[PDB]
């Protein structure tokens, strides 16, 4: 996010009364877990700051749907090691 | 009217060039130009005969000046209730002026901070309590004007001398300091001020240093140019030590309201000395006996679980006591600022975890990558 | 039915809330988008007029339509108290315009000046050079007062289109208390 990204919030906080932002990453560059999420409230702080608007992230992952079950899981086609068991999870404990 | 301008409008010599150009103002009915013209003619330092007299033209601006922001309305009112200093006529005049007004600014809080100046002469009591209360509900949506929040910090120091009360001009003195960054006054306000600020503030309750404020660097020419006793004493009580010798040097020094806060704060110092004794160790094998407190903090044995006990209380602990040693507990330490030996170790010891973290992961990882294949 | 897109700028400034024109400045230029709607109506119903201001933030108020129901209701309560903005507001208007979608409709922009403004003379050279680099035609329409025999809006109008340009204007406030078909009345005959 840089500076000019609360405006867009400042502006369309008169559509939804907590008008929640996404950022992602179009270049899968990233080995963490795209789609963060923040959310502007205030803090106001001890040093007499009158009034500081913050992003604050909210937690966020990839849910499921019945129709986008079918969709996803058949346009990967690519790649299952899992056998899910006792090595589903050791390629996510070296992560 | 303009004759009534006329009249007053022959003043002296010189000042009759701006007077000459009064009477050009209304003709051209410009209202910016005047609005800045009338804050020339009432922000002039003089005695000031004609603000009373032409404060009825002043009403005759209100009639079809009809847009005007009433900031210049507080501008000219300073000057003219300074001029009347009447509690009579004024405040009528005050209730006449905040039922006159409905502009988009709030200038309802300019009408409070009105009533707030005439509470200046007396009533510090009466309703205050009631009518302070409504004005920061109307600073809403837009703290940014800074005028509103210092003239409502005015009232709420005025607010601070309703005697029974210690910690409101410390938490919104932070406020007002924190909107306010040189004083733009004559510097020797600032020294009092800051003075009366390091007074007050450590006669606060849940303040002891709070050193975000001992580096305040808008008034670090103040403790320069401040007495050093009470720079030097607030680096004593950030420093944390019981130390006779310079808290009673201001008791040398700050002679009131010192012997009826004396055994206030010297109990502060004698909790404060507990979460230093924690951080100056390494918290790593830390459960501190008896002898230690009752050295340090100087107090008998049957005090020291009052002293312990009393943090435990408030919650700048978070221990538990054995007595069979009177050993005192530690799973507790204050969050301190970040000095540069702190930086040093915060980044040394950071990379001590990470490194090792990294070691065993690269271990794990090949040792059992061949599977995962 | 020549083809532009007319970008309106309001001049809600904190010098327009007197009353030296008419009843009050904020009608009289009302009634001056009014018949320049109209106007760029007749002259075209094809293109399209959104407006912005000059206040605190230069505000999108409206995007750029062709009807005039939303110009109608945005130039009322329109917060006339401000600090004036212009070398942005060059800057904000000409990317509205290049948000359009038919960019063979000419970036034509009228501006609306009724206080005075703190433009650097370098800035509004490098908003020349780059208005010649950007195919832009604006007629400015001064109001109000500025520093009086308005200064700089000669200068950025004459460094705007030397070497044949034709196509921006500046149109100078006559400071007189003058009825407002009087003060359009050469702007609607042409530039």
């Amino acid at each position: 996010l840089h500076k000019n990204d609360i405006a867009i919030n400042e502006l369309m906080k008169r559509y939804c009364p907590n008008s929640v932002l996404v950022i992602i990453d179009v270049k899968p560059k990233d080995l963490g877990l795209p789609t963060e999420a923040y959310i502007s409230v205030e803090e106001v702080h001890d040093d007499g700051t009158p009034t500081s608007k913050t992003f604050e992230h909210v937690t966020s992952e990839i849910g499921a749907e019945e129709a986008e079950e079918v969709g996803v899981e058949h346009l990967l086609r690519d790649i299952k090691d899992t056998t899910v068991g006792t090595l589903s999870q050791r390629i996510t404990n070296q992560v | 009217v303009p004759g009534f301008l006329q009249q007053s409008q022959n003043s002296g010599p010189g000042q009759p060039a701006v007077w000459h150009r009064l009477e050009e103002l209304y003709t051209k009915k410009l209202w910016h130009q005047l609005t800045l013209q009338v804050l020339d003619f009432v922000q002039d330092p003089c005695f000031a005969q004609g603000d009373g007299l032409i404060k009825l033209y002043e009403n005759f601006i209100s009639e079809f000046e009809h847009r005007v922001n009433p900031l210049s309305l507080v501008e000219i009112i300073l000057h003219v209730v300074r001029q009347m200093t009447d509690p009579n006529v004024a405040l009528t005049f005050l209730e006449k002026t905040r039922e006159k007004v409905k502009s988009s600014d709030e200038a309802v809080i300019l009408c409070k901070t009105a009533i707030g100046a005439l509470k200046l002469n007396i009533g510090d009591l009466q309703v205050t309590k009631e009518t302070i209360e409504d004005v920061e509900e109307m600073l809403n949506n837009l703290p940014g004007v800074t005028s509103v929040h210092s003239r409502f910090y005015d009232l709420s120091s005025k607010y601070y001398q309703t005697i029974g009360n210690h910690a409101s001009y410390y938490k919104d003195a932070l406020r007002f300091l924190g909107c306010v960054d040189i004083k733009d006054l004559p510097v020797s306000e600032q020294q009092e001020r800051a003075f009366t600020l390091g007074l007050a503030g450590l006669l606060g309750e849940g303040v002891f240093n709070f050193g975000e404020l001992l580096m305040h660097p808008v008034l670090e020419s103040l403790r320069n140019t401040d007495r050093q006793w009470l720079i030097d004493t607030l680096y004593a009580f950030n420093s944390g030590n019981v130390e006779r010798f310079q808290t009673l040097k201001t008791a040398w020094g700050q002679q009131p309201d010192l012997a009826a806060n004396e055994a206030q704060l010297l109990r502060k110092i004698q909790l404060l000395c507990l979460m230093e004794m924690t951080f100056t160790r390494p918290a790593n094998h830390r459960q501190l006996t008896f002898e230690e407190i009752a050295k340090s903090a100087k107090i008998t044995v049957n005090e020291v679980e009052l002293l312990v006990m009393k943090a435990l209380s408030v919650g700048l602990v978070k221990g538990s006591i054995d007595e069979v040693d009177k050993r005192v507990h530690m799973t507790w330490v204050q969050p301190r600022v970040l000095d540069l030996q702190q930086i040093k170790g915060m980044k040394d010891r950071l990379e001590f975890w990470c490194t090792d973290v990294k070691s065993m992961e690269m271990l794990v990882e090949h040792q059992a990558h061949d599977i995962l294949t | 039915m020549v083809l532009e897109s007319t970008m309106v700028c309001v001049d809600n400034s904190e010098y327009m809330r007197n009353g030296d024109f008419l009843p009050t400045r904020l009608q009289a230029q009302q009634d001056a988008v009014n018949i320049v709607c109209h106007s760029k109506t007749r002259s075209n119903p094809e293109n399209n007029v959104g407006l912005i201001t000059l206040a605190n933030d230069c505000e999108v108020l409206t995007t750029l339509t062709p009807d005039t129901g939303r110009i109608l209701s945005k130039l009322h309560t329109v917060q006339p108290k401000g600090k004036i903005t212009f070398c942005t507001g060059i800057r904000v208007a000409h990317l509205a315009l290049k948000h359009r979608q038919g960019k063979n409709h000419k970036m034509r922009i009228i501006a609306f000046v009724g206080s005075p403004v703190e433009d650097n003379e370098k800035d509004l050279v490098k908003l020349a050079k780059r208005l010649k680099k950007e195919k832009v035609n604006v007629d400015i329409i001064n109001f109000g007062e500025e520093e009086v025999n308005t200064e700089k809006l000669t200068a950025f109008v004459n460094t705007l289109n030397g070497k044949d340009g034709t196509g921006s204007h500046l149109v100078t406030v006559p400071p007189g208390p003058s009825l407002a078909d009087a003060l359009i009345s050469s702007p609607i005959l042409a530039g």
